[PDB]
């Protein structure tokens, strides 16, 4: 695992989690906007 | 699912349904008087 | 954000508005009678 | 990333990537289902 493979995993982990934060923050704000439909 | 709008839409139409039910029976009463 | 709910809720709200606007004026008018 | 808490990393990495795809699938059908909102 560690040595080479994990680096690509951490690379991706960091990226995916940032995208996860972005998408969740985006959609959270999307419903947060009105919050009373 | 997107819990926010999913549940809020339910709450939405539950409210609007009692409203449309009221206004429908109400406008009927408007025809009564 | 989320185009679907936002834009369609705009359509929704306009429907809700004509409902709540109607029922408001309606019950006020039936109440004055 | 190495032999320490890499399990948490690998776990989360696969979990979050699935969530990412599943949430994309989610928002798509979630709003599409409610063509009557």
């Amino acid at each position: 695992g560690c040595g080479k493979s994990i680096d690509d995993l951490e690379d991706e982990l960091y990226a995916q989690k940032l995208k996860y934060k972005a998408i969740s923050e985006e959609l959270d704000h999307a419903l947060k906007d009105m919050t009373s439909i | 699912g997107m819990d926010a709008i999913k549940k809020k839409m339910q709450m939405l139409k539950l409210d609007n349904y009692h409203l449309e039910n009221e206004v429908a029976r109400l406008k009927k009463l408007v025809g009564e008087r």
